[PDB]
């Protein structure tokens, strides 16, 4: 899976 | 509301305590009495009110996930109509989130939202929180697509005109447009063209900033490439 | 109840979804509806019941703890009642879960338990959901621990008279009866002679076991040493 | 802090 952005 | 008797800055105050137990959806109930006091946030309360919420959604997302898969295990021995009972009352919760933080982004944060910094943060969240909803969407699954998208490229023109390439909310923002494109809309090339020109032009942009700026920047950076390198 | 329309047997399998979905909550609810359809707990249904309510219970001790220390930092520049208050409410919903776990086994998974592993495994979740009471009282704090003590007691009698030594539940159950008495009862000579005693007489009972019971009992006896470790 | 039986 793709990651997108963080919590932060 | 239930927070509507406390005071503001007993809301924020109470919302940083939260965050340091780990307390995601007491952070996030604060958040929501903090932003009904109809005042505008600062940097450090939209920081607040989105950690809060995407820890919670974030762990509704990951239950979701483990359910649709056994459900659809299930339908490849019978065993009644548990497991897609527990996963539509998940999802149920899971949309009843987003429902709450759009209500708010509705209620009246972008309407007030003048600042490039705030108006992108706020319709950066809104598509985010339109993507989560498609991501559970089967039937209207397409205008919430179409909300997403429009949410995305409305913050993406005001970003492009409005802040210097390595700002950390811009890039996020592609990041986040990029797996729109990728995981949601169906569009890898769309999403691996998104990803490689916003990285070549924070790269190009890395000189001007100072050291903790640069920081700030790079950590994003990472997780562009990290996902070009996993969709190449 | 809100759980009193479902099935015994959806309840159960839903508390195994919500569990593999880490959704701790909804587990303990479920098996919170299980108990109250009023038939005794299988060996696996208690262990349901135990690692649900460990877990919601386990999230606002460390979340309690976080903030009790910033409290008392805090009694060493003026804030406001907030870390109190907030301190306050979580303390609050922990002691209804504690008060939750125990009305259970009190109407009346404890009177109905007949045999010695059931009624040991009932009278410790006894001793530690008094034990989780006592970590937070300050006014009843020596009722709450007396009453802790007296739970463990009666499990370890009955524990020392029906079970081998390297039961893995006779084991946690002295493990805890330990700590008890290191943490709470500020005993710590009573707990290092407890775990050294258990280790010991575990220890000479190892050859009874196949593989499997084996390696349950030697994790257990491995957190024995880690304390003895810590502790001497 | 001394560990407790995990929960499993
Ligand atoms: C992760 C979020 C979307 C963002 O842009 O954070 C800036 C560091
Ligand atoms: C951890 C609990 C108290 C127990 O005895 O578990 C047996 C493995
Ligand atoms: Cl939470
Ligand atoms: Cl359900
Ligand atoms: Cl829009
Ligand atoms: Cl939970
Ligand atoms: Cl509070
Ligand atoms: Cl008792
Ligand atoms: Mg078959
Ligand atoms: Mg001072």
């Amino acid at each position: 899976r793709s990651a997108s952005c963080p919590s932060l | 509301g239930a927070m509507g008797s406390m005071e503001r800055a007993s809301l924020i105050q109470k919302a940083k305590l939260a965050e340091q137990a780990e307390r995601y959806e007491d952070m996030a109930a604060f958040m929501k009495g903090a932003v009904e006091k109809g005042e505008e946030l600062s940097c450090e309360e939209r920081n607040l009110l989105s950690v809060a919420y995407k820890n919670v959604v974030g762990g509704q997302r990951a239950a979701w996930r483990v359910l649709s898969s056994i459900e659809q295990k299930s339908n490849e021995e019978e065993k009644g109509p548990e497991v897609r009972e527990y996963r539509e009352k998940v999802e149920t919760e899971l949309q009843g989130v987003c429902d709450t933080v759009l209500g708010l982004l509705d209620s009246h944060l972008i309407k007030e939202a003048g600042d490039a910094e705030s108006r992108v943060f706020y319709l950066k969240m809104k598509g985010d929180y339109y993507r989560y909803l498609a991501e559970v969407a089967t039937g209207d699954k397409k205008r919430i697509i179409d909300s997403a998208r429009s949410a995305y490229q409305e913050a993406m023109d005001i970003s492009k005109k409005e802040m210097p390439p390595t700002n950390p909310i811009r890039l996020g923002l592609a990041l986040n447009f990029s797996v729109f494109h990728y995981e949601i809309a169906n569009s890898p090339e769309e999403a691996i063209s998104l990803a490689k020109t916003t990285f070549d032009e924070a790269m190009a942009d890395l000189h001007t900033l100072s050291e903790d700026s640069y920081k700030d920047s790079t950590l994003i950076m990472q997780l562009l490439r990290d996902n070009l390198t996993l969709w190449t």
